[PDB]
């Protein structure tokens, strides 16, 4: 409900590396709970900030390691779905929706200087369907074209 | 002696008392909805009490026509129960003078037939209930068929009967289209949300009739408040 | 307007305005309250005396339909006497073709048909009375029944008809009739049945209740004459202080 | 084209003319053990403004025989006492067309 | 009702029911020289309807059918009389009713149906085909009861312009089953959304007999044809 | 024209849908369902606002019954 959750994910990220990606999927939908709550608006988008910051921890633990592809694919398969399985439009569209997306990019960000042309040309494409008709959405929407220069 | 009153063909042949009969419908503020399964069928009908003082087990509108077919109703409820009574004694003269158990659709027939005898002459009262027959029928599978008081029916899918008509085929609809081999708890599922997303209730396990007849257990059944609330607590999440 | 003089015609709304003339002829008459005890169903009824001239107890309200069936009435008491005799008739019929005591959901189910069959034509006009049915037995325990003209049977723990309808069943609502015992059951009875008199609204009444359960062996009938004349005992000790 | 969106109120559902008794429920004195949903069960079709004449007419039932404050029950009776008062309603929908 | 003559000499209630007809759904017979085909049009509300549930053509036997325009109970109570009556006709007779016999029993019926008081007269036309010693054989009866034989007629929506056009066509030569194509074109002319599997009903009678035609082999004639 | 219609938003499925659609409206379909897309905060109009966006407008269910039919 409130940020207490959010130290318990803290111990979600203490064994999280120590066990496979079976762990991430059964904390998957305790963060999916956290989101479906909204509580007043961006209240929850502290939670949703929290969870936001692990997945891009396990980002971090995946694409250190060869499983690079399948967390890129699950993780955009699964927050295109957090408009169905939470509230509508990841329930805010926007101060939990917007750190997300600045978190991905920045993520991308991070894997450009590291990566082969492989896992960049999927985590680039797998940005490019969310970039069609969503992000951050209010008055810069530029991290799309910052991307899509290194794309380029 | 203008046919306003009583049923007689008018200008372009509009038989008023028979839409009237359809408002009179209209007038009871329930609603029903059936769905078939891929091998089963289901009759979600809501229920309003106005006090505790009343026995809740004496109000159903659900009813077992047969040993394998339901039956449920809507409009005013003593007409409800006697056209009730007369399929129960059709289906029970047919099964005497044939021995079979009777098809879904030839009681659905007789007592269209008998709708269209009463709205055929005068000094009868048209009726103002409307009709669903659920069931199973040997290589058919499940069957699930409406009578208005005029004699009309057809075969449905899944359809629905209540005040809120409209906005309930159209969200059956629009399910259907992506239809796909639906499954028992999941129509079930469906069915109840299309309940509440047509009320806007979000209504309690002990407001709501259910009836379930499926190819597994041919035998029609009731549906008890335990399993109601497990599939609502089944679909609480989604 | 020329579409509330029939029973077989239709209002544009949907509608038949002479079952709810009939609704409207039933509420003008008196009150009837009906309860479902632990063992059995009591009926209290109150009946308005027109003059002294009547030699006390004429055309009580309270039928006996079967010996284990008892009966109240509001509306029209002509009507509620065919009923009636349709009601005994009815119960001969089964007992002869069956061999065993009828259950009160059938013969109510028998008298909704017979009373909703009269509102289908025009040749004969909806009945002005509503009745309740009370029975007990042990082998399907206590059961109560309301039936209006218009032909809707409903079970009730506890119902009233009448002009003071709406004060009758909210003191009916706020007793916990499932808990307490016939004894006490014949007091709050007769107790709800002098508030709801209403005194200046009316002449001098009278009361009348009756008897179905395991006390009186499942047989229905009236309350005995040292069971009665207490009502107005613990009335006087139950009236407003002012 | 000339008017473009087409808005209906309906009558109020059952926890909206629970919110709007509880709005109206806000200039009350009397001691709390009310169960609300009473009232919401006892309460069907409704207007979004005759809650707060029930609330009124409960007020006038304090008013008579010196209750500064409200007793749970005239509520109730508030709802009994607007029922028949709107027992001779005309209850037409008009819908557009 | 006891309706009686105006004082124009007309009967407004058949009027009426003319009219109610006049509104019903369009469709379409033609006699050719092989056999009889009767065809109509049933569009379906939505999807929810099952379009194999109820048919708009019924067999009163092997070589008989008959479509209709009007209402719909009052169709199927027609076709219950119409059984029945040819039934004990073959009771009598030990051989298989010819048309124009069961057309005017079945005519002479709307007669006491419109004679008799008490009863609303019926609101629907009726199109009888079959096959009686090779000639074929293809009538109309309309409520009033006075009945007709055309080789090629249209009855329902927009009736009069299908009269003009099978005018135009339908040489009564066609000694093919092509003239099923050109009540195809004629259901096509009024047709709504589109011609699809299960919309159009076709029947043919011919030397076998009256048979209903499978909805393969009528989405078959859809296709290509048209 | 002026509007988005990203890949596969589909419009000959709509043209075959009967009951008389005037030619104002179709404006006010354009419209809302502009409005359905920027309710969402998307710039891009996709094929799932137009159902809900035409069930939105026209709203007349059947005004006919169909036995008389």
């Amino acid at each position: 409900m409130a940020d207490g959750g959010s130290e318990r994910a803290d111990g979600r990220i203490v064994k999280m590396e120590v066990d496979y990606s079976a762990t991430v999927d059964q904390r998957l939908p305790e963060c999916a709970k956290l989101a479906k709550e909204g509580r007043l608006q961006e209240v929850i988008e502290t939670l949703l900030s929290l969870e936001k910051q692990t997945r891009t921890a396990s980002d971090m633990v995946s694409t250190s390691r060869i499983l690079v592809a399948v967390v890129k694919m699950c993780y955009e398969a699964k927050e295109w779905d957090l408009l169905n399985e939470n509230i509508m439009l990841l329930s805010k569209r926007r101060s939990q929706l917007k750190q997300a997306v600045a978190k991905m990019v920045q993520q991308c960000c991070t894997y450009v200087e590291e990566i082969t042309d492989l896992p960049i040309k999927l985590r680039l494409i797998d940005t490019l369907r969310m970039v069609t008709e969503g992000k951050i959405y209010v008055e810069i929407e530029r991290a799309r074209l910052t991307k899509t220069l290194a794309t380029i | 002696g203008f046919d306003r009153h009583i049923t007689i063909f008018s200008p372009e042949g509009r038989l008023y008392q028979v839409e009237y009969a359809f408002k009179a419908i209209n007038q009871g503020g329930l609603t029903s909805v059936a769905v078939r399964g891929k091998d089963c069928a289901v009759i979600v009908t809501q229920k309003k009490v106005p006090d505790k003082l009343l026995d809740s087990s004496t109000v159903t509108h659900l009813f077992k026509i047969t040993e394998n077919i339901g039956c449920v109703m809507t409009g005013m409820t003593a007409d409800s129960r006697s056209q009730v009574q007369r399929a129960r004694y059709e289906a029970a003269n047919w099964k005497y003078k044939y021995g079979y158990e009777i098809p879904v659709d030839m009681l659905c027939k007789r007592i269209a037939d008998i709708s269209q005898v009463y709205t055929q002459n005068a000094e009868m009262r048209p009726l103002g209930c409307c009709m669903i027959l659920i069931g199973i029928d040997e290589e058919q599978g499940p069957q699930v068929y409406k009578c208005d008081p005029a004699g009309y029916y057809c075969g449905f899918k899944a359809t629905a009967a209540g005040v809120k008509q409209t906005e309930s085929t159209s969200f059956l609809e629009k399910k259907v289209k992506k239809k796909f081999d639906w499954t028992f708890e999941q129509t079930v599922e469906t069915a109840i949300t299309c309940l509440s997303t047509v009320l806007s209730i979000d209504f309690k396990p002990s407001e709501i009739e259910v009836g379930v007849v499926t190819v597994e257990n041919p035998k029609f059944r009731i549906l008890t408040e335990a399993e109601i609330d497990a599939h609502l607590v089944a679909l609480a999440e989604r | 307007t020329g579409y509330d003089l029939s029973a077989s015609t239709f209002s544009p709304d949907g509608r038949v305005f002479q079952v709810e003339y009939a609704m409207k002829a039933v509420e003008n008459s008196s009150t009837a309250i009906g309860i479902r005890c632990k063992d059995g169903v009591v009926f209290g009824v109150e009946k308005l005396v027109l003059s002294k001239l009547y030699e006390e107890g004429s055309n009580k309200r309270l039928f006996n339909v079967d010996r284990h069936v008892g009966m109240a009435v509001a509306g029209l008491l002509a009507d509620a006497r065919s009923l009636a005799d349709i009601a005994r008739e009815e119960a001969s019929n089964f007992r002869s073709n069956f061999g065993y005591n009828i259950p009160l959901k059938h013969l109510a189910d028998r008298v909704a048909m017979y009373v909703h069959a009269y509102t289908l034509y025009s040749a004969v006009r909806p009945f002005g009375c509503s009745f309740m049915l009370g029975s007990y037995s042990v082998n399907d325990g206590a059961q109560l029944y309301m039936i209006d003209p218009s032909g809707v049977s409903y079970g009730y723990w506890g119902c009233a008809i009448g002009k003071a309808r709406q004060a009758a069943k909210t003191e009916i609502e706020k007793l916990q009739m499932k808990e307490m015992t016939c004894r006490d059951i014949v007091k709050e009875v007769a107790k709800i049945i002098y508030i709801v008199h209403d005194e200046v609204k009316d002449k001098a009444f009278e009361l009348e209740l009756s008897w179905v359960g395991e006390l009186t062996n499942g047989r229905h009938e009236i309350v005995p004459k040292d069971i009665r004349e207490e009502a107005e005992k613990y009335a006087k000790e139950s009236l407003k202080e002012e | 084209g000339r008017l473009d969106r087409k808005i209906h109120i309906d009558l109020p559902n059952e926890q909206a003319r629970l919110d709007i008794l509880k709005i109206h429920a806000g200039p009350i004195t009397k001691h709390g053990e009310i169960d609300y949903e009473a009232i919401v069960k006892l309460s069907d079709g409704f207007n979004g403004a005759d809650l707060r004449n029930v609330c009124t007419e409960a007020g006038m039932f304090a008013i008579r025989a010196d209750h500064d404050f409200v007793v749970q029950e005239d509520f109730m009776k508030a709802v009994r006492k607007v029922a028949d008062s709107k027992k001779l309603e005309s209850k037409l929908d008009y819908k557009p067309v | 009702s006891l309706t009686t003559f105006s004082p124009s000499g007309k009967l407004v209630q058949i009027e009426y029911a003319l009219a109610a007809v006049a509104g019903g759904a369009p469709s379409v017979g033609i006699k050719a020289a092989n056999g009889v085909v009767l065809a109509t049009e049933k569009k379906q509300k939505s999807i929810l309807y099952d379009e194999r549930s109820v048919h708009k053509v019924e067999p009163i036997t092997k070589h008989i059918g008959l479509v209709y325009s009007g209402m719909g109970p009052d169709y199927r109570v027609l076709v219950h009389r119409a059984r029945k009556l040819a039934q004990q006709y073959y009771l009598v007779y030990q051989e298989p009713i010819p048309t124009a016999q069961l057309v005017q029993r079945v005519a002479s019926v709307m007669q006491e149906y419109t004679q008799s008081g008490g009863v609303r007269p019926f609101g629907v036309s009726l199109l009888i085909c079959g096959w009686n010693e090779g000639r074929p054989y293809l009538f109309q009866s309309d409520p009033s009861g006075a009945y007709f034989a055309w080789k090629a007629t249209a009855m329902g929506k927009n009736y009069v312009n299908g009269k003009t056009f099978l005018e135009k066509r339908y040489n009564e030569d066609l000694e093919l089953e092509d003239a099923i194509h050109t009540a195809i074109l004629t259901l096509k002319e009024s047709f709504e959304g589109q011609m699809t599997e299960d919309n159009i009903e076709v029947g043919i009678c011919n030397e076998a007999g009256f048979r209903r035609l499978t909805p393969t082999e009528v989405k078959d004639y859809l296709a290509a044809i048209a | 024209s002026k509007m988005n219609l990203s890949e596969e938003v589909d419009l000959e499925d709509y043209v075959a849908r009967p009951d008389k659609i005037s030619g104002a409206d179709i404006n006010s379909i354009c419209q809302e369902s502009g409005m359905l897309a920027v309710r969402e905060n998307r710039y891009i109009v996709l094929a799932k606002d137009f159902e809900k966006a035409y069930k939105t407008v026209i709203k007349k269910d059947e005004q006919e019954h169909e036995f008389y039919k």
